[PDB]
């Protein structure tokens, strides 16, 4: 009976193009007592609940009433009385069908002013109590949305009140702000949902962080009732109140006393729940904490507040709020140096999880404090994490610049122990291409020549039956290592070096029966080529043979543009084939070999190639 | 000055604390000026020999005056915390003598900060068990069973803080549990207060504070009360060792009795007393006489006690109930089944919470739509009653997805962000040490509407706003709900009418694909179908279409072609 009602006057309705009634509203009425008959007859004998018609109808009801009030003179009276007919069931809000119409409610700037009247009896449906506390809390959506509506698209409270001129409701929220005391009767009278103190608290910090200068004679009722909401028992109540106390202290009208209390209270037993919101606060508070502690000289006991909380509850997971509130600020800083030591063994025993990028940022912090100078174990200590952790495993990219940076302001072989261990040869390379770079910065690497030749032994012969990444990886320190201005006024230390490494490609290039093998000798003849201008020039008809492997196998990936997997080893051996054009072609001296290679470029220019190294054999042929 | 150098720095406050109002920097602050973090492999015993007798003679003094505010509770709160913070791998029983003298002392009396070492000194006890066996199990444990058998004179006194997280349980346990039993006994089955039986005269039905006024102090009932959630928590553990005897129908009212007395003024106790929940709904026999003592109707939004601390309980308690509800399965009557998918659709429908919920309610949906199919096959007298639920469950899809559209913009809104803070945070990873891409051509060229958007904007933002990706989370939830849907939408076929009154030619033909659905039926089936078209502009650019669209395009096709 309660669909038929329904769409029959949808019917009605709609074959008019406006209200039948036309905006009357009494047969609508009838169809609001309609629905609370037919609820409390569901609610009574339970015989068929919570069908799809039900619903279907209560959306069609919602559509036609909700269209009657867009549709008339009066729209302040009959929204709230739509708000009192679900009081006791039927959804908390009609999604986008009811907060559709609120969002039409929110006019930019109040030009027509009826929404002003509605947020003056909209605050009269709040505070008198003529419904339950579900209603109350649409009312704070409502409120609340269009409060910080004209705050975030527009000045904030620029239009509503410019000299005090009407006000209306702010009358009225001081006699609500006036009831908070002996607790605004929450242990006296029976309030279950707390989303009305937030409400509360959200509104005075909408208030507080718009704009407190125009109003001044409410400032005291403001600051009990944000003072009075600290004296609870709950957390995050009590962490909104000090974030709202926060921004008001940070704002103006600022004691001496409890700032400080405020302050230890915020950096004091804070649990899981309530991070972001001790975050706010202290990086609302701590700039002008440090300002108006500052202005009297020796006052400098903020700092020591938090070295006494962060050594209270020492090698705990609740230190790392306090080791990300040092790194959020700086330049409030670089006055401690007990603060290093602590950070950098707080470092040291969260390394061994998730947290890695914590650390980082720790260190990140110090050499922050470095560059804004411009101890001494704790150098040794904050290197051998930083080395620790590159070779435990973005971020370590950002260990690698640090410790770039950090080395030039262990000095020793530590790497003798570095599957995973092809991994860890790779960061080892990784490690070993800066940190032999950033000492000896004169170009003095050849102290230590047979430590890192022992050191380098077991990786320079690599590649002869696993991957490519490590030769491709150590290519950069090999490159570095064999630049020390030549042997012409030295003793002969990087000559025997040069000796191994050319007696090495020479070993390699003699294997020929697998594509392992050929690729050692054409990188390192290549950094010895690049390097030096002298290379294996006797032995040269070797890479004229690698070279002719590499066409008669270019001739296996002819017929077949790629592979369907293992795609990477085709272009790397394209990519060396660059490599072993430039280093057999640069060098004209050859003897005999002359005729047969040129008759290989020639078949390479006949058979179908890729031109980009196309166009390097016809700039080599122009050279 | 990781040696015997940090004698020297308290060698002059080598003696003991004289005038102990103004000393309070001179022996007890040794572990916080700067010897308290430095590195220690075997660095200790060269001066952890100095600091039993030194802590010993500083123990031997300060008795158990409690009431007076700090003249010297400060030096013991700081030896206190001193015997949490030393590790050691020798000497246990130098530890071990010079503790037990103060926690035999503090039984009955808990009141004005009376004997909080224990919760702190027995835990300090176990870690040196569990380092190595000290042989000593049946001294310490006793102290723990006066306090027990101390708790009926507590109880006669109020007309707490027993802490027994570890107090019991050392992960042996090769002792008797029948004094376990009585004295879990002793306090569990019985009302924690007079009161509580007479509050139930107003049951007609549950309590949201916990006593309407009935207790002066009202500080009692929440230590009691957290003390026995700990309790409640810790007794779980027992289970899988051996079987729990002596009583077994126990369990049920007392778990829905301190889920009713939770305080709303905390939310710590809530977290590990659901904890015991669903560690007691994981087993496999204790999970069937639990549903019919609550009845399935204490089991909702009672458990949160204060509506600003039931907004990270949600995703845990709702997890557990719906996780219990699948793993029966088979107790459920049609009533029950109607219950449920009318609070889970609920669930599913509310923006509130994460959308992992919203997936496990929509997945535990899918997973009684077996269970409605069978009990109607059972009896086809309520066959029509089943197949309407079937209609409610994926009208909850479809509002779900209509959920989504409607923040269609919105959501677009917040993948422009996704595409800066992606765009600026891979352009940052191109500054590597990496070569052979330069130093090559260096070595060859050398030569030659604001709707969704104003909860972002409240000062107390309580929450930092999501970065993920928004279209990726849409296209998770259409292919889940989709797939959801073409299961329920191919399981509907079995609610046929019978086809003598169409009396068609060929019934074999019919009950696979043709049936009959009524008005407020195929009205969600026309909105299922306007959405699942709407919902395809997640998935442009941003036969020429992505891959994810071109899946849920079957998913879609697929949906309506076992439709009649």
């Amino acid at each position: 009976f309660f669909t038929n009602m329904v769409d029959l006057f949808n019917t009605m309705v709609i074959t008019n193009g406006d209200e039948w009634l036309k905006k009357k509203g009494n047969m609508i009425l009838k169809l609001k007592d309609m629905l609370n008959l037919t609820l409390k007859t569901i609610k009574e004998n339970s015989f068929y609940i919570d069908h799809l018609q039900l619903n279907q109808s209560i959306a069609k009801f919602q559509a036609l009433y909700l269209r009657f009030t867009e549709l008339s003179e009066r729209d302040q009276n009959p929204l709230l009385l739509d708000f009192i007919d679900f009081s006791f069931s039927n959804g908390i809000k009609a999604s986008y069908s009811l907060k559709k119409f609120i969002f039409h409610n929110i006019i930019a700037s109040s030009n027509k002013e009826k929404q002003n009247n509605f947020i003056n009896d909209a605050t009269l449906f709040v505070l008198s109590d003529k419904c339950l506390d579900a209603r109350i809390f649409v009312l704070k959506n409502v409120i609340n949305s269009t409060l910080i509506y004209e705050v975030a698209t527009s000045g904030s409270l620029k239009s509503y009140l410019v000299e005090d001129k009407k006000p209306k409701w702010l009358e009225l929220l001081h006699n609500k702000i006036w009831k908070n005391s002996n607790a605004i009767l929450a242990y006296d009278v029976l309030d279950h949902h707390d989303l009305f103190r937030f409400e509360l608290l959200q509104l005075s910090a909408i208030f507080i962080k718009a704009d407190p200068e125009i109003i001044a004679e409410i400032k005291k009722d403001i600051i009990k009732f944000c003072w009075n909401f600290i004296k609870l028992e709950d957390t995050l109540i009590k962490q909104s109140a000090y974030l709202v106390t926060s921004y008001f202290i940070s704002k103006f009208d600022f004691p001496i006393k409890v700032v400080t209390q405020v302050f230890v209270a915020l950096l004091r037993s804070s649990h899981v729940e309530a991070r972001y919101l001790v975050k706010q606060s202290l990086d609302v508070l701590t700039p002008v904490l440090h300002e108006r502690m500052n202005a009297a000289g020796t006052p400098d006991t903020w700092i020591n507040w938090v070295k006494r909380v962060m050594v209270e509850n020492s090698s705990s997971q609740n230190n790392i709020l306090y080791q990300f509130l040092i790194s959020h600020p700086d330049l409030f800083f670089n006055s401690r140096d007990l603060f290093i030591s602590n950070i950098i063994h707080h470092m040291n025993k969260i390394t061994f999880s998730d947290s890695h990028t914590l650390a980082i940022d720790l260190a990140s912090l110090i050499l922050y404090w470095e560059n804004k100078t411009l101890s001494l174990h704790l150098r040794e200590a904050c290197t051998a994490f930083l080395i620790r952790y590159v070779c435990a495993s973005e971020l370590g990219l950002r260990a690698i610049n640090i410790l770039s940076e950090l080395i030039s302001d262990v000095k020793l072989v530590y790497f003798e122990k570095f599957s995973e261990n092809i991994l860890y040869y790779c960061m080892n390379a990784l490690d070993v291409l800066y940190v032999f770079f950033k000492n000896k910065t004169k170009e003095w690497i050849m102290e230590n020549l047979p430590t890192i030749q022992n050191l380098l032994e077991k990786c320079i012969k690599s590649d002869h039956h696993d991957v490519q990444e490590a030769l491709q990886k150590v290519l950069q320190v090999i490159m570095k290592a064999i630049k020390a201005q030549g042997v012409s006024v030295i003793i002969e230390e990087e000559s025997p070096g040069k000796t191994f490494i050319q007696m090495l490609t020479s070993v390699i290039t003699q294997d020929l029966q697998e594509t392992s093998s050929v690729t050692a000798g054409v990188t390192l003849a290549w950094v010895l080529f690049m390097n030096f201008p002298d290379n294996i020039v006797p032995l040269l008809t070797p890479l004229m043979k690698t070279f002719s492997k590499l066409c008669k196998d270019h001739l296996s990936i002819s017929q077949p543009k790629d592979a369907m997997a293992l795609e990477e080893a085709r272009i790397t051996t394209k990519l060396l084939e660059k490599v072993l054009y430039i280093l057999s072609l640069k060098v004209s001296l050859l003897g005999d070999s002359r005729r047969p290679f040129l008759s290989t470029v020639a078949l390479l220019i006949d058979h179908s190639m890729d031109q980009n190294f196309l166009r390097k054999i016809v700039n080599m042929s122009r050279s | 000055m990781s040696l015997t150098e940090q004698i020297e720095q308290f060698a002059s406050r080598f003696r003991d604390d004289d005038a102990t109002l103004q000393s309070r920097y001179s022996t007890l602050s040794e572990l916080y000026d700067i010897m308290e973090l430095l590195n220690s492999p075997e660095d200790y015993h060269f001066f952890l020999q100095a600091v039993i007798p030194l802590l010993l003679n500083q123990l031997k003094e300060v008795p158990i005056s409690y009431d007076a505010h700090s003249p010297e509770q400060k030096l013991r709160n700081s030896m206190l915390d001193i015997f949490n913070r030393c590790l050691m791998n020798q000497t246990f029983q130098p530890y071990a003598m010079e503790v037990l003298e103060f926690l035999l002392s503090v039984l009955p009396k808990e009141n004005e900060e009376n004997g909080i070492l224990c919760m702190k000194v027995l835990t300090t006890l176990f870690k040196s068990f569990k380092s190595i066996l000290q042989d000593k199990l049946d001294s310490f444990i006793r102290i723990i069973i006066q306090i027990y058998k101390n708790t009926p004179n507590l109880i006669n006194q109020t007309f707490l803080r027993s802490s027994m997280f570890s107090f019991k349980i050392l992960s042996e346990c090769p002792i008797t549990m029948v004094t376990l039993y009585s004295s879990y006994k002793q306090l569990t089955s019985t009302s924690l207060p007079e009161f509580t039986p007479l509050i139930m005269n107003l049951l007609n039905t549950s309590i949201s504070t916990e006593i309407i006024n009935r207790p002066a102090y009202c500080d009692f009932i929440l230590a009691q009360i957290k003390a026995t959630s700990f309790l409640a928590y810790v007794f779980i553990r027992g289970y899988a060792p051996e079987f729990l005897q002596d009583y077994v129908n126990f369990v049920p009212d007392l778990i829905i009795r301190l889920l009713q007395d939770c305080p709303s003024e905390l939310s710590s106790a809530r977290k590990e007393l659901l904890h015991a929940t669903r560690h007691i709904l994981s087993t496999n026999y204790k999970k069937l006489f639990l549903p019919k003592l609550d009845y399935l109707f204490d089991e909702r939004i009672l458990i949160g006690n204060g509506f600003t601390m039931h907004e990270t309980l949600r995703p845990l308690a709702y997890s557990t109930v719906a996780d219990f509800i699948h793993n029966i399965r088979s107790e459920l009557q049609l009533s029950e089944i109607e219950k449920t998918i009318k609070i889970y659709t609920g669930y599913l429908l509310d923006e509130s919470l994460a959308l992992t919920v919203q997936i496990m309610s929509a997945k535990l949906l899918l997973n009684l739509v077996e269970r409605i199919l069978k009990l109607g096959k059972e009896n086809p007298q309520e066959a029509p009653r089943a197949k309407k639920l079937l209609m409610i469950i994926i009208d909850s899809y479809m509002n779900r997805f209509k959920t989504l559209n409607r923040q269609y913009d919105t959501i677009m809104k917040y993948y422009g962000r996704y595409e800066t803070h992606k765009k600026e945070k891979a352009e940052k990873l191109k500054n590597s040490i990496q070569d052979n891409d330069k130093e090559s051509e260096e070595f060859m060229r050398k030569v030659l509407v604001e709707m969704f958007d104003i909860k972002n904007y409240a000062p107390i933002l309580l929450l930092p706003t999501p970065t993920n990706d928004p279209i990726k989370d849409a296209f998770y939830l259409y292919r889940t709900l989709m797939s959801f849907l073409k299961t329920i939408i191919h399981d509907l076929k079995v609610f046929n009418p019978p086809p003598n009154e169409y009396t068609v030619a060929n019934p074999k033909l019919w009950a696979s694909v043709s049936r009959v659905f009524s008005y407020e039926e195929v009205i969600v089936f026309k909105d299922l179908f306007h959405e699942c078209i709407i919902g395809l502009k997640f998935f442009k650019d941003h036969v020429s279409a992505t891959k994810d669209a071109r899946e849920l395009m079957d998913y879609l096709a697929f949906m309506f072609m076992q439709m009649d």
